[PDB]
């Protein structure tokens, strides 16, 4: 996998390969690895996919439940839910998870969860095997208050290169936008993005 | 084992070979891997046999119970549900892989399902041994807006290249089609390429060939 | 296997299984296990079937070899150390052989030597060989007599073996028997346990752990 | 532990068990008796794993002498065999299985037949003429195969069981220092104090 | 770590007659699940009327077969074009195979031809050396399949004459050219059902004092 | 070390016109050493006959177990159990030891008294069915009864001729195994009647 | 005793009615890292026959010199290099072969499969296959790698058999090929999009295509999925 | 190594270096062996130019090869120094491997091959 | 292989060894003699590895007799000793070592008396009065520290040595099938055949 997660402005974007595997076979060439755990809190998966799926099944349903009780819970009450599994089970998990939400109080918010099971905070968050060939780009290129567009096109070059560079990746590119406005899903072909 | 999924205009069709392995030895030349959840949702199971079967019937089971508890017709979500988190449950040790179809109330859809508890959406799948003879088939062949007709050929051609490519898959191609507002038709051995040719001697024994030392009639009765 | 080969009064039997396994399939029930080396000279073969039919055809060929040198038949010691000697200078690679080298000659008289793999070299009267040789062993000791006749030295070898191929699983097909005298070795015939049980069973009386 | 013999003849059971008991490169004891009677026409003799063998063969004794004493009768020799089966069965899916393997003859006074079997530590049952445990078996079966007849008697049968003894201690490894012979017939249990 | 050794799959089978000898084997090369070739012959004519098949690990067959051949181009270069006797070709390959004995040839051989008294002969080795003369024998991966089939038809074993009591056994007899192949192809397509590195094509190789003479018939390819 | 074959035994059964035949060896041993030729490896249960291969211990406690439950249903129901219901009480009850499991392999045999159709079945250890019109093998030399199974089978056999070619798939196949043979037996099965017949064979 | 480190993927080919077609992707991957993209895995040997490797690829550039070397010394006092005493499929072949089985017989094999494809002196169509163990077939259609479970069954579809051979086209041929490359693209993780085609004729003799791409790929349906 | 071929062969068929050996033989003192009906004796002569001799320790003529086999010589006394210690190994050799000891006959045909190997080897005489 | 004992008394050396050979769970003979004349006056018993051990006496044997035959004169026993400690110190770093155990009993015949060396496998010598190797010495040394004096005669030495070998026969676990029992003196070797 390739994922990031990028605050921006207005929100918030998430993004994606959708490339699965055993070994060097591609189990999946169209996945979908941006999933719902709530309204405007979505998360990227890395890692087991069925640890992952158990894991984002197990939160989605703590979060029905808050909601039913408390209301709409904060993104950082959804990271802390994806905490508490990942730190409690680490001997058992293997999950690379990035949490991504939309508040209106907070904006875009953005936390990531490695294996250990620690909770980190960021601007913006990369994560996955294909990650790895683009630190150096995304430190580089990221700035804070970015607009949609600029986003967008900050997430799609990364990808990109992870993608090229990682075999592990590839396919399609996802994508996610949380804001005010909605929910919004995107999605990018190899022949638009192997060419940038 | 070669199974394979396949989603077309009104519904969705599942097939799969007929040949049961026990390391090189083919144990049954005619097995049935097509597997009845419930009347509408039907399962293709790969992988060890007497898991595939024992949680597709355990499943089944509580489908059955859950549809009659609730007045409604079951749901393939809810059968992909309960048959990924008692997968997980078990971290792989359960070795069924399996591709799960069906019509309900929402619609028609079609899922796969790994030992360790992972599932995959798509418009065609497959798993098993064969499944890459018959994945190459299908992305050469498959494109949007298949008829019914159309996937059936496709699907049976999928697993016909499992049949011929793959050592683990053989004989005969079962299929089901599962159709919005129609009953489900399971057609068992709908391609029979593997016949036996004619014997070049009958090995009838004379009456009398082997030699015995006891008879003795058994009771049965009471 | 099961091999045997003791030394009597009239001689010395040696007598042998035809069978050959690998793992629990059973290969051959036609398995020559003895070896003419020449019309004095017998070798046995237990263990790995390759070791064995190589390095005593072989045998055969340095004893033809002495003969044609020095003028005069080999001896059974000089027979047998040229086979232990070789087979210590492969002690360690792998080699797997249990043999019986026997035979008369004028100086030794009738002689048998048991040769092993891993290089043990014996003169002895009674030796088994094989996996069933505890089998042998059982009935063989039981019913040894150093008096014993050519007619039921003959029987009891034959005997031994039966025992051996009925009850251990690597052991069966058919005995072969040999007699060796003073004027070199006789072919006493191939016996299907087939045949063989059953005609013993009925005649003798014994064996009535079996269905008859 | 290591020999354990049994024959059956026409009239009686008897059973022949090694007296040695061994430790390291020390013999420490010449004179074991490695049998329990468990019921007055019933012997179970035992080898294997040391003191799990007196433990098994004294928990089964027990449980024999309890059945004894509630129905005020006798087990017959195939009922106590069962019994004893299954609680080897039971052992070998343990947390830790007896390694305990046994041989019970005994006398059912209602067929007037002496009965053996032959029970390893699997659980695994078998009714037989004669029967060993271990390494004994690769001796003395073929010996029986050849020298055993159905009709024999108690005194036939002692002979037979010397020629087993005299075999193992020509062609084997170990000195097991001699057996202790027990008969079971009509009578019940009695012990042969000269072999 | 490196696996110098690997598996083609594949069966064959040699039967002798009275003035004639067969040497079959079916021509499917496979690793693991996946065919290679459903036509690729591994039974070879090596001249002075001896056929020779190696199966197992093709690589180490090719090879030994390449070996032989070439053996046997010498004998005729060192001992004045003198005719190689089959049963001097078996001792030699021993010699080859044994040559390896800590490093094998991972081969099941059998040989084929008439002997110096114009009977058929079959010889048979195991894959470090040891040989031996029989009217019949099955190698390769379906051995244990077809070798007990074999025992009951070409020796008779276990029949008994009719109403004898089970104590005259039924006699020896050499078998036609014709009842041979029938046997052979016949042990082939039932082999073919069972083992799944079975199939594709039987190629026979027949050999009387005329010469060497082929058939070709058809096995399933599933 | 290998549970289902240090006793070793075999077992296979077929089909024929109006009947069925299952057949087995007598051998019990410990790997190398025969111990008994009495072993009996084919139960009953009513008309529904269950042979059962592997380790010696789990065959003998599987036999009482089903007699244990089919004694109790035919209580319960007041009928005898039929082959096909049969057949998933023995799948049932393997898959319930799954990861625990009996080291067997057994093999159901009968023909149905309403309908008169003759029915086969066999299992693996963890108790996946395996149902066939002709022929079931299983035990030690299971490659080789597979072998004379699928050559000497033909379809609609007479009741006398079925039992030729079961006994000679059997023989044949048990002298090409050292863990099998050491005698054999045949049930012939009929509507309403079952011949039992011991076979000669070689005892090596 | 050796591990591969920089490794290259499928080799596919099959026949056809006059000659030979065979294709491999310009990838050179290190692990899960797609390393190099410029590598040429097809070499040809004269003009008459097409080398196809995969698997290690310093072993690759090892065998390139042998080949390299082995035109050179075929040439020395060979006034007919160009004619009847050219090289031939079947002798280069051959060579490969002997090496590769000697090098696995002293346990430090050059770890690769090979695919040696073109036309003999006499017209006739040249194909098979060897790799690290020594292991040698022919076919109709031969594959290495992912391709030989995925390429083959698609290949296999347009010549079965034999008789199937003088009924193929160069360009039904061709199209199979391409497809087959289109497939492998979408499944194998070690694959690039970037390949080389050669084609032997026995008329038309060698034509070699390079900077090939996979294309009319369908993406589309992946849009219509959400979740799992 | 030095590898000269000493002996050979000359115009009319003789090797000279053969022939001027049996001459450093005829050099050497007398030596006599008789054989008898139940016995056989060797006889030594020893040159009497040598007084002030230690007999005691001087090198015996007659050499024991084993208990069984004795051999004397005439010629170069430090020649045969070289063949009866191969001598005596080969006859400790053949106990060793045959489990009896050297005939006479063999042991002679072991010496005299030896003997015969330095007529037709490169660098020795 | 397995039990080889020494004793030296005042003028003699006694060399005991037993005469079982078994391989597996057979014993294959029961009259082996563990020994070999190095020398007249020279004596040496053995025990180990199967095969190394015959074929390391016999190289032994062969290259004492050569010397003597060499010399015309009889090495002492101590330095056929050293010799033989040489070979298997050379023998235990090569590539496949001799695993034998020796004992060498001699009579000196220029100094009158008589000595008992035992040499390990390694190539460890010492000079004793008593010896012994493997786990024969577990029982005879303490045996021996207690009823042995330096001053005992030939006749007083066999009867130490005879509780040596029932104190054996009493303890050890395998049955070794008794001892052959050699003498070495003055006069030199000979056997003693009724023991
Ligand atoms: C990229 C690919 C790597 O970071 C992404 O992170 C994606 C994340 C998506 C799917 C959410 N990761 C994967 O695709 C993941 C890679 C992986 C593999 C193994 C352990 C951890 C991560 N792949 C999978 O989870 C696949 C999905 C299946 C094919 C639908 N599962 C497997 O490969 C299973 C996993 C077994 C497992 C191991 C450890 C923990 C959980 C599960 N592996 C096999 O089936 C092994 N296979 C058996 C047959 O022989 C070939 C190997
Ligand atoms: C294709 C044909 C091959 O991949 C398919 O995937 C099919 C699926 C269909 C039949 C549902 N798979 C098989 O046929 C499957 C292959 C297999 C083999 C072994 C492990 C996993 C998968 N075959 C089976 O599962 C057979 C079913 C029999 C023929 C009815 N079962 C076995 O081979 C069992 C496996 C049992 C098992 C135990 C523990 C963990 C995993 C599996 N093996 C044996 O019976 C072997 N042995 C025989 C002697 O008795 C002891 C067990
Ligand atoms: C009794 C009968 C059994 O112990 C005897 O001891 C006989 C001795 C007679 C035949 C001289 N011994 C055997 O039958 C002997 C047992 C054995 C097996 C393997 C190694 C050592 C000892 N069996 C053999 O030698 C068989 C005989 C063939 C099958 C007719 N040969 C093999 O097992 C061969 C070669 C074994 C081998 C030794 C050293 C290096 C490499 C290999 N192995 C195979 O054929 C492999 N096998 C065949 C079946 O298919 C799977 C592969
Ligand atoms: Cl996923
Ligand atoms: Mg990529
Ligand atoms: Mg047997
Ligand atoms: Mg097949
Ligand atoms: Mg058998």
């Amino acid at each position: 996998t390739s994922i990031m997660a990028v605050t921006f402005k207005d929100g918030v974007i998430l993004g994606a390969d959708s490339r699965t595997t055993t070994g060097a076979y591609i189990a999946n060439r169209v996945t979908d690895k941006l999933t719902r755990v709530h309204d405007k809190i979505w998360c990227c998966r890395s890692g087991s996919a069925a640890d992952t799926q158990a894991i984002a099944d197990i939160v989605q349903y703590h979060l029905e439940l808050y909601t039913s009780q408390y209301g709409t819970p904060s993104t950082e009450t959804a990271a802390s839910v994806f905490k508490e599994l990942c730190y409690e089970n680490k001997d058992n998990l293997t999950a690379g998870i990035i949490v991504a939400g939309y508040d209106d109080k907070n904006k875009g918010e953005v936390y990531t969860i490695p294996l250990g099971g620690s909770v980190h905070k960021l601007p913006y968050a990369i994560a996955g095997s294909g990650s790895t060939f683009i630190y150096g780009y995304c430190d580089k290129n990221f700035r804070e208050n970015m607009s949609k567009e600029e986003t967008v096109d900050f997430i799609k070059h990364s990808l990109s290169q992870a993608i090229k560079w990682d075999g592990s990746s590839g396919g399609v590119i996802r994508m996610v936008v949380l804001t005010a406005a909605g929910v919004e899903r995107l999605i990018f072909y190899p022949d638009e993005y192997e060419q940038l | 084992t070669t199974i394979v999924g396949v989603k077309f205009n009104n519904g969705v069709v599942i097939a799969a070979d007929t040949r049961s392995t026990q390391g090189p030895i083919v144990a049954d030349k005619n097995c049935a891997k097509l597997h009845r959840i419930s009347p509408k949702i039907w399962c293709a199971g790969a992988g060890t046999a007497a898991d595939t079967e024992a949680v597709t019937q355990l499943i089944g089971s509580n489908i059955e119970l859950h549809s009659l508890y609730t007045s409604r017709e079951p749901r393939v979500v809810s059968a992909l549900q309960m048959l990924k988190q008692h997968l997980f449950k078990y971290q792989g040790h359960i070795g069924a892989y399996l591709i799960v179809a069906g019509v309900d109330p929402t619609g028609s859809h079609l899922f796969s399902i790994h030992a360790h508890g992972s599932t995959d959406v798509g418009y065609y799948l497959s798993l098993g041994s064969g499944s890459l003879a018959a994945m190459a088939v299908l992305e050469s062949h498959w494109k949007q807006d298949l008829t019914k007709e159309e996937a059936i050929k496709l699907a049976s051609d999928a697993i016909q290249a499992g049949i011929w490519n793959d050592l683990g898959s053989g004989s005969n191609v079962d299929v089901c089609v599962m159709e919005i507002g129609k009953d489900a038709e399971y057609l068992r051995n709908y391609l029979t390429p593997n016949v036996r040719e004619e014997k070049q001697k009958s090995y009838k024994f004379p009456r009398g060939t082997t030699a015995v030392l006891k008879e003795s009639i058994v009771n049965i009765c009471d | 296997t099961t091999t045997l080969a003791f030394r009597f009064q009239g001689g010395i039997i040696v007598a042998v299984d035809s069978r050959a396994t690998a793992g629990n399939w059973v290969a051959s029930q036609t398995v020559k296990k003895v070896i003419e080396i020449n019309p004095f000279l017998l070798g046995t073969m237990a263990g790995g079937t390759a070791d064995c039919q190589f390095w005593e055809t072989w045998l055969g060929s340095q004893c033809r070899l002495h003969e044609l040198r020095e003028k005069e038949r080999i001896s059974v010691a000089a027979a047998s150390k040229i086979l232990s000697n070789l087979v210590y200078q492969y002690k360690g690679a792998g080699l797997s052989m249990g043999t019986m080298i026997c035979g008369y000659t004028r100086k030794e008289g009738p002689t048998i030597y048991y040769v092993d793999s891993d290089g043990t070299r014996l003169k002895g009267d009674i030796f088994c060989v094989g996996s069933g040789q505890t089998f042998a062993y059982g009935v063989l000791d039981s019913n040894y007599k150093w008096d014993l006749s050519v007619e039921d030295a003959l029987y009891l070898g034959k005997r031994s073996i039966l025992a051996a191929a009925h009850r251990d699983a690597y052991s069966g097909g058919s005995v072969n028997l040999y007699h060796v005298t003073e004027d070199g070795w006789i072919y006493h015939g191939n016996h299907d346990v087939g045949e063989l049980f059953w005609k013993v069973k009925e005649e003798e009386g014994s064996f009535n752990n079996v269905i008859g | 532990m290591d020999i354990i013999l049994g024959i059956r003849v026409q009239d009686s059971v008897i059973l022949a068990s090694s007296k040695a008991v061994t430790r390291g490169i020390s013999v420490l004891k010449d004179s074991d008796d490695k049998t329990r009677q468990l019921s007055p026409h019933t012997l179970m003799s035992f080898a294997g794993e040391a003191g799990d063998t007196v433990q098994f063969a004294e928990y089964i004794q027990a449980n024999i002498q309890l059945y004894s004493i509630r129905e005020d009768y006798e087990l017959s020799p195939q009922a106590v065999s069962s019994f004893v089966r299954q609680e080897l069965a039971k052992s070998i899916r343990s947390r830790r299985p007896y390694q305990v393997n046994v041989l019970i003859g005994g006398y059912d006074k209602k067929k007037n037949k002496p009965e053996l079997y032959q029970i390893d530590y699997l659980g695994t049952k078998v009714e037989l003429p004669y029967g060993a445990h271990g390494y004994s078996g690769f001796y003395t079966f073929s010996l029986l195969d050849h020298h055993y007849r159905p009709d024999m008697t108690t005194e036939e049968g002692l002979d037979l069981l010397k020629l087993c003894v005299q075999e193992l201690e020509k062609r084997m490894p170990m000195d097991f220092k001699g057996v202790i012979v027990k008969i079971v017939d009509k009578d019940g249990i009695r012990q042969v104090d000269d072999f | 770590q490196f696996n110098p050794y690997g598996d083609n799959g594949g069966t064959i089978l040699g039967i002798a007659g009275e003035d004639f000898a067969v040497l079959a084997g079916d021509t499917r090369n496979i690793t693991d699940y996946s065919i290679n070739s459903r036509y690729e012959p591994k039974v070879f004519d090596c001249g002075d009327n001896i056929v020779m098949s190696a199966n197992g690990f093709a690589a180490d067959g090719d090879a030994l077969v390449k070996r032989f051949k070439n053996s046997v181009k010498w004998y005729h270069f060192d001992h004045n074009d003198k005719k190689l006797s089959i049963n001097s070709a078996a001792r030699n390959i021993q010699h080859l195979l044994y040559g390896k004995r800590f490093f094998p040839y991972y081969v099941h051989t059998i040989i084929a031809g008439l002997d110096e008294d114009g009977k058929g002969a079959v010889y048979s080795f195991d894959p470090v050396g040891s040989y031996e003369r029989e009217q019949c024998r099955a190698g390769g991966a379906a051995a244990s399949l077809i070798m007990p089939f074999l025992d009951n038809q070409v020796n008779f074993k276990n029949q008994y004459e009719p109403g004898t009591n089970g104590k005259v056994k039924k006699p020896l007899k050499y078998l036609s050219v014709e009842e041979v192949i029938k046997l052979v192809r016949d042990s082939f397509t039932s082999a073919t059902e069972r083992h799944i590195q079975v199939g594709d094509g039987l190629e026979i190789l027949i050999v009387t004092k005329d010469g060497v003479r082929k058939e070709f018939y058809e096995l399933k390819r599933d | 070390s290998d549970p289902s074959s240090i006793n070793g035994g075999i077992v296979v059964a077929m089909t024929g016109k109006d009947c069925v035949a299952i057949a087995c060896d007598l051998r019990l041993g410990s790997q190398s050493l025969g111990v008994s030729n009495k072993f009996e490896k084919i139960f009953h249960y009513g008309h529904v006959f269950l042979g059962i291969t592997g380790l010696a211990t789990d065959v003998t406690t599987l036999n009482e177990m089903f007699r244990y439950k089919t004694n109790l249903y035919k209580l319960k129901e007041e009928r005898a159990i039929e082959p096909e219901t049969f057949t998933q009480l023995v799948s049932s009850s393997l898959y319930e030891r799954r990861f625990g499991p009996y080291f067997v392999g057994p093999v159901v045999a009968g023909i149905n008294s309403k309908s008169g159709k003759p029915f086969i079945a066999g299992f693996d250890l963890i108790g996946c069915i395996d149902e066939a019109k002709d022929f079931i093998v299983s035990g030690t030399a299971s490659d080789q009864l597979f072998g004379m199974c699928e050559s000497l089978y033909e379809p609609n056999l007479e009741p006398e001729d079925l039992f030729e070619t079961i006994s000679q798939a059997l023989l044949n196949a048990a002298d090409r195994d050292a863990l099998s043979g050491w005698g054999a037996v045949v049930y012939i099965i009929k509507k309403d009647e079952v011949v039992k017949r011991y076979l000669k064979m070689r005892q090596d | 005793t050796q591990q591969p480190i920089v490794t290259g993927t499928s080799v596919i080919s099959m026949k056809y009615d006059n000659g030979v077609i065979i294709a491999a992707d310009n990838l050179g991957s290190y692990g899960s890292l797609l390393r190099f993209n410029g590598v040429e895995r097809l070499i040809p040997v004269g003009d008459n026959t097409v080398v196809g490797i995969s698997g290690d690829i310093s072993d690759m550039q090892h065998i390139e010199r042998l080949l390299k070397d082995l035109v050179t010394e075929n040439a020395y006092d060979n006034p007919l290099a160009d004619a009847e005493e050219a090289l031939e499929p079947s002798y280069i072949f051959e060579y490969l072969a002997t090496v590769m089985y000697q090098r696995r017989s002293k346990m430090n094999p050059l770890w690769n499969a090979i695919i040696v494809a073109g036309v003999q002196s006499n017209g006739d169509q040249f194909l098979r296959y060897v790799n690290l163990l020594g292991v040698t077939y022919s076919s109709p259609t031969l594959a290495t790698g992912f391709g030989a479970h995925m390429a083959n069954p698609l290949l296999r579809k347009v010549v079965d058999r034999e008789s199937d051979i003088p009924k193929t086209t160069v360009q039904v041929a061709e199209e199979a090929i391409v497809n087959a490359m289109r497939v492998l693209y979408y499944r194998d993780a070690r694959s690039s999009r970037n390949f080389s085609l050669a084609i032997i004729d026995k008329n038309t003799g060698l034509t070699f295509k390079k900077n090939l791409q996979v294309e009319n790929m369908k993406w589309d349906f992946a849009k219509d999925i959400k979740g799992y | 190594g030095y590898d000269r071929a000493l002996s050979i062969f000359s115009p009319d068929g003789h090797i000279f270096q053969v022939e001027y050996a049996l001459e450093a033989v005829k050099r050497g003192t007398c030596a006599v062996g008789v054989k008898g009906k139940n016995c056989v004796v060797l006889g030594c002569e020893r040159r009497s130019t040598l007084k002030l001799q230690d007999t005691r320790i001087t090198p015996s003529k007659v050499s024991k090869i084993d208990s069984h086999v004795v051999l004397s010589f005439s010629g170069l006394n430090a020649d045969s120094r070289i063949l009866i210690e191969k001598a005596r190994v080969e006859a400790q050799s053949h106990r060793l491997t045959l489990e009896d000891p050297v005939t006479v006959e063999y042991l002679t045909r072991y010496v005299a091959g030896v003997q015969q190997r330095y007529t037709q080897s490169g660098g020795v005489r």
